[PDB]
RNA sequence: ACGAACGAGACUCUGGCAUGCUAACUAGUUACGCGACCCCCGAGCGGUCGGCGUCCCCCAACUUCUUAGAGGGACAAGUGGCGUUCAGCCACCCGAGAUUGAGCAAUAACAGGUCUGUGAUGCCCUUAGAUGUCCGGGGCUGCACGCGCGCUACACUGACUGGCUCAGCGUGUGCCUACCCUACGCCGGCAGGCGCGGGUAACCCGUUGAACCCCAUUCGUGAUGGGGAUCGGGGAUUGCAAUUAUUCCCCAUGAACGAGGAAUUCCCAGUAAGUGCGGGUCAUAAGCUUGCGUUGAUUAAGUCCCUGCCCUUUGUACACACCGCCCG
């Protein structure tokens, strides 16, 4: 998963960007619950300009 | 044209429009009789400013209104805003500055609040209290 | 003058009286078992009460004619304690009003208005614009 | 500003200062009179404007507290313009005046605070504001006149012109009058 | 709150719509001819004699 | 639905 | 419950004393006299209504809260 | 008026001469403010007056007036008892003869061990009545 | 809808479509790269435009 | 058959299915939908109503 | 209630119509005597869920010698007026879970069995 | 330290200064042609003044008002005071003076809740005597107590009947398959029976001819006509079916209650509260939700003293953090 969002962001970056946030959850071992999570660039949170101005997904 | 004056007037939402006309002098709220809006209480109210803006003033006016919306005394003062909102531009639009000399100051004379009315308004429910600001009370065990 | 510059009270008032006198207004089928719109859970007390409630449907005819039982006992109806529950609106006596209109409808002092209703005569303008200067000039309240 | 202040049943000016020490708190020439008072609290913009706000729309407009009785105004204002004509008849002269001088001869005078000295509350005495004293004693008569309402025949009116006879016309004939000396020895005795 | 909860919440869903109509008396040909300018955004244009 | 330990004859 | 024993009828010796004493003051309303003297309240208005029927005072107030008979010296 | 009587002796049951005429006619068996008024525009007894001085003859011509209403035919859906469980007319009922009709339907249900005559049994609200915490006074 | 009925009910069945379909070809057409598509209706037609990273699909 | 079906349903609040999990625990008809808001809240952005009070 | 005096005339006159002229009797007077929530039941019908226990209900009555009693017969259901056939019978209804047995009696007929018969079983209680 | 963001300001809605802008025969208007109908309605019983939700057929007309697009307010803007005139703050003239409220939506995570919104979903489980399935009756609503969320009040500013004084919220005809918003007269009292009709909605209800404020009226401080249940006797009304009243209506039953001690919430402004009305559930439908809306109040412009965020100093055996270790 990690080498994997590497390269989402590296793809995106490639066709231009100003700011990604891609988080996974689930266990990657076991039985005791774990979550990663990337981040880089400018993300803006709150307003109304998220969802048209960030392509959610 | 250049005869009559008719624009609007309201409280927080009741809402009239007054026409004063030309003529021979004569007063009516709601297309109906002056003072027979019948708060029966608020008798005293609506003839304040109508005698004490100038009987005089009150002799060349035909004042018809139409109106709607909400309770009795914010309609009342629908009216009260009304006239006067329609009485300025007749004194100040077709007529000169000196027959506009002692309305303009009688507005003040009376009040300020006449022309413009509250900038309020009643606005909605906030969930978790029973009205505007209040809150829904926090139990225990 | 117009039946409005009257007070509305004294001119159905009046207008009750002379019905009376003339006695064609409907006489009572039943004086205090009448219900009168249930929301009005006890009971009306003085047999001067069909006059009143004719001459008022009548009076909001003139207000505005070609009306209907929704549309008069709407606001003939008002408030009621309603015991271990809130108050919502029912509207009650609908044959009551329509008794009114059919016994004035016989009366042609309303007439039928277009497509449905009952609407206005000129010849109950007429005896109720007269009742109307006679109140007017006689003392009032 | 009118050319006559009239009420249409006596006059509106001819209102003065009796205990120097609460002027411009009473107040009933601001900039205006009408009629017959009325309004929406406007004044409400700080301490100040409600200090000097006027007195006859201050206890107009604050005779409505028991909750659902703002519910129905015009009636309650029927109500204390009765009142004010029972006390024209009853004890003659104006009642506005007769009134001023018995909110003056029935407000309080000291308020005592909670600082315990080594840890016991105590109290405190400190000089009453002219404004919160007028106050109470406006809205404590206020107070008397619904106990007396309440539990008693008389109707509102009724018992505001007694109770506005008998503060400056009688003395320990209010329940604001006896608020009064509890409060002033209390502040004595607790300095 | 889809399913854990600890109070009450009241969320809203609000829209934009609009009817929005032109009134003009000539034949049921002409105005094919002269409109062809409603077609370019995204709005539901419907010609009719009467109310559609 | 069936919580009973007969439902006698489903057989045909 | 503790009664204050109002005269709830219509009563002899209170008949003449309402009929030519009553009507003597700036202030007068039915509870005013069911606290004065001890009668009910519509009891009051009646008595009133008969003092008024002669017509020995001048009326100030009208209301269903209470209503105010005045002196005009007649009584 | 100058008090014509006093305490009242009614469908052998004695009521208030504290209220007037209607409003202490409701305090007989059978009667509410509605039936009282009703009952009295029939009789065309005064409403203006008050029991308290309202004449014998003027009571018991209304007692005569609501014991049978059949011979006036105030109307029967105003007349309390009705359509009932045994041999059923149409009138209205008043003074114990509402004690005895309503003690024989209860026997009447007590021994037929219906679900009202049953939580008679049981001492509560036919129904709906939660009794839970709630309304057990 | 075939029973002739308010702009009100009218847009909501647009919109009801708009939704039936969306997660329709998401969970049918995602054999490929996924984007987007975009509907509108014009006089006596409808088109709907389908944009994914497989013409072919 | 004699008894297998003698039941058309037509009445209550879970009558017509939510279409989407058809999960009846309380269902509306306000347009028509006949769905869980919990799953309007999840596909109005595509229905059309998009939060903006 | 009700002592018809007893050793004679049985006497259920509800009503205002007798019990020996009410055995023998028909619908349109028997609806307008039931009350208004009999007759709102009756006003759209007793459909075959009684039919098929009205036949049964003959059958018994002319099997079983009028000596005995005719048969019990059981009701998967609640909700019955009690026609004026079935005086004088021993039925046994279902509560949903048991068959309780309810004897009727001459002074029942006229209402309905789910208040002979409820269900909030008779709870047993504690502190 | 510099050059950087996200969270705040920004991103929207709503209410408010708009007497100037933009036009709707599917909206209103209509000021104009009291013209056609109307009364003489009135002093007068005439000229005319007053009132018609009365119409004009429409190929007259405009958006004052009217639903509102853009144009455009408001930014301590000026100045009277303070600072260091730094970023700003109180006030007044221009008045809308900042900020009307509603929204939108973080990083670490709790192991708080979601598998009984799901075919979101891994294990194992039920797998023909089912936890899959259609159905019938009962149960989710049984009462000796405790608690909270709660509607109705404890009556005189009670309030009873009758008049007339006064809207916007929104849904509104077959659906993803069964029942859409209204009005007229004929009957019984209301409930309730009857059929003709407006409408896929600025067309139509509805100029929602909305209540509590209003007033006439009353007996009379009297568990009192109140606060008004309980239960009795019926009437209709949907439904395959209301029996432990699901709802509606009456006669009538007439009760527990006198502003409540144990703890605590809420709001300092069209805001509390009083509060009729809408909308979600439906074959039945609100004391709930959450909005519309009115009549609109007591004092308050300070302070962390009580419960509480953030800051700095700063001790710590605490590293699941004071509900922690901990000691005889
Ligand atoms: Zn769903």
């Amino acid at each position: 998963v990690r080498r994997a969002c590497y390269g989402v962001l590296r793809f995106i970056m490639e066709s231009g960007a100003k700011g990604c946030e891609v988080v996974v959850s689930g266990k990657l071992r076991g039985q005791r619950a774990k979550s990663m999570k990337f981040v880089d660039g400018l993300m803006i949170h709150s307003g109304d300009p998220v969802n048209y101005y960030v392509d959610t997904a | 044209p250049l005869q009559s004056v008719q624009v609007f007037g309201r409280k927080k939402t009741a809402t009239a429009v007054a026409h004063c006309k030309r003529g021979n002098g004569l007063i009516k709220v709601n297309g109906r009789p002056l003072e027979m809006i019948e708060p029966r209480t608020l008798q005293y109210k609506l003839l304040e400013p109508v005698l004490l803006l100038g009987k005089e003033r009150f002799a060349g006016v035909d004042i018809r209104v139409r109106v709607k919306g909400g309770g009795h005394v914010a309609q009342i003062y629908a009216i009260r805003q009304s006239i006067s909102k329609a009485l300025v531009a007749y004194y100040q639009k077709y007529v000169d500055e000196a027959s506009k000399k002692e309305i303009k100051d009688i507005l003040i004379q009376y009040d300020r609040t006449l022309l413009v009315a509250d900038p309020r308004r009643c606005e909605s429910k906030k969930f978790g209290g029973p009205g505007a600001r209040a809150r829904y009370q926090k139990s225990y065990r | 003058v117009t039946v409005k510059d009257v007070n509305q009270q004294e001119f159905v008032r009046a207008l009750a009286a002379f019905l009376k006198k003339s006695g064609k207004l409907k006489v009572p089928e039943w004086v205090d078992t009448v219900k009168l719109a249930k929301h009005k859970e006890l009971a009306p007390y003085d047999e001067n009460w069909f006059y009143t409630r004719a001459a008022s449907t009548a009076r909001h005819l003139y207000l505005r004619g070609g009306a209907g039982v929704g549309s008069m006992t709407k606001i003939y109806g008002g408030r009621q304690r309603n015991g271990v529950m809130p108050s919502h609106f029912s509207r009650g006596s609908k044959s009551v009003a329509r008794r009114v209109l059919q016994a004035l409808e016989g009366l042609k002092m309303v007439e039928k208005d277009q497509d449905w209703g009952r609407k206005l005569t000129p010849q109950g303008q007429r005896d109720l614009d007269r009742i109307a200067g006679q109140v007017a000039a006689a003392k009032k309240k | 500003t009118p050319d006559i202040k009239l009420f249409g049943k006596w006059s509106t000016d001819d209102v003065q200062i009796n205990d120097i020490s609460l002027q411009d708190y009473i107040a009933v020439k601001e900039k205006y009179a009408k009629y017959l008072p009325h309004s929406a609290g406007r004044y409400a913009a700080k301490r100040f404007r409600k200090a000097q706000c006027p007195i006859v729309e201050r206890l107009t407009n604050s005779m409505m507290m028991h909750g659902r009785n703002n519910g129905k105004k015009l009636m309650t204002v029927r109500i204390v313009k009765h009142a004010f004509e029972i006390i024209h008849l009853l004890t003659g002269e104006n009642p506005l005046q007769v009134l001023v001088n018995a909110i003056i001869n029935s407000g309080p005078r000291e308020d005592s605070t909670r600082i315990g000295r080594a840890g016991t509350v105590r109290r405190q005495a400190v000089d009453v504001s002219p404004l919160r004293r007028v106050n109470q004693a406006i809205w404590l008569l206020c107070t008397g006149a619904r106990e007396a309402a309440f539990r008693n025949i008389k109707t509102i009116a009724e018992c505001l012109a007694d109770e506005l006879i008998n503060a400056a016309k009688g003395s320990s004939n209010s329940y604001a009058i006896k608020k009064k000396d509890e409060l002033e020895r209390v502040a004595k005795s607790n300095r | 709150t889809p399913c854990g909860e600890g109070s009450k919440t009241w969320d809203r869903f609000q829209m934009r719509i609009h009817k929005r109509l032109i009134d003009l008396h000539s034949p049921s040909e002409i105005v094919k001819q002269i409109t062809s300018i409603s077609i370019e955004p995204g709005v539901e244009v419907e010609v009719t004699i009467a109310d559609a | 639905k069936s919580y009973t330990t007969p439902k006698k004859n489903k057989h045909k | 419950r503790d009664k204050l024993n109002n005269l709830v009828l219509f009563d002899k010796a209170t008949y003449d004393k309402l009929c030519k004493e009553v009507p003597n003051y700036k202030l007068i309303t039915p509870a005013v006299v069911s606290e004065r003297l001890k009668i009910r309240g519509s009891l009051a208005r009646a008595a009133l209504q008969e003092l008024l029927s002669k017509g020995l005072i001048k009326l100030v107030s009208k209301h269903r809260a209470q209503v105010i008979y005045t002196r005009n010296t007649k009584g | 008026p100058e008090k014509f009587q006093h305490i009242l002796r009614v469908l052998n049951t004695n009521i208030d001469g504290r209220r007037k005429i209607a409003f202490a006619i409701t305090a007989i068996k059978g009667v509410g403010r509605r039936y009282a008024h009703v009952v009295l525009r029939k009789a065309d007894i005064d409403l203006t007056k008050r029991a308290g001085e309202l004449t014998e003859d003027e009571v018991e011509r209304v007692i005569t007036i609501m014991q049978n209403p059949r011979q006036y035919k105030i109307p029967d859906w105003f007349l309390n008892r009705q359509k009932d469980v045994k041999d059923g007319k149409y009138s209205q009922v008043l003074a114990n003869g509402l004690d005895n009709k309503l003690r024989e339907d209860l026997e009447r249900l007590k021994k037929i061990r219906a679900h009202r005559g049953l939580r008679h049994f049981w001492g509560l609200r036919v129904r709906g009545q939660h009794t839970k915490t709630t309304g057990r006074r | 809808m075939a029973v002739q009925i308010s702009k009100k009910r009218k847009f909501v069945a647009d919109g009801i479509f708009k939704a039936e379909l969306n997660e329709f070809l998401t969970r049918e057409l995602a054999e490929d790269g996924y984007s987007g598509v975009e509907v509108r209706v014009t006089p006596t037609r409808t088109e709907i435009i389908i944009l994914a990273t497989r013409t072919q699909n | 058959q004699q008894l297998y079906w003698s039941h058309p349903r037509k009445f209550g609040q879970g009558s017509r299915s939510c279409r989407v999990c058809s999960n009846r625990h309380g269902l509306i008809r306000k347009y028509g939908l006949n769905m869980c808001r919990q799953c309007f809240r999840q596909y109005a952005k595509d229905i059309g109503f998009i939060k903006l009070d | 209630v009700e002592q018809k005096k007893k050793r004679t005339f049985r006497k259920f006159t509800y009503r205002g119509v007798d019990l020996d002229q009410l055995l023998d009797m028909s619908y349109e007077q028997l609806m307008q005597l039931y009350s208004a929530r009999q007759r709102r039941r009756l006003s759209r019908g007793l459909r075959r869920k009684q039919h098929s226990l009205l036949k049964r209900l003959r059958k018994a009555k002319k099997e079983a010698p009028p000596m005995e009693k005719p048969e019990v017969v059981k009701t998967h259901l609640r909700d019955m007026i009690i026609l004026p056939e079935m005086v004088g019978s021993m039925v046994g209804v279902y509560n949903g879970k048991t068959f309780n047995q309810v004897e009727i009696k001459p002074e029942m007929i006229g209402h309905y069995l789910g208040e002979f018969s409820i269900t909030y079983k008779p709870v047993k209680h504690g502190r």
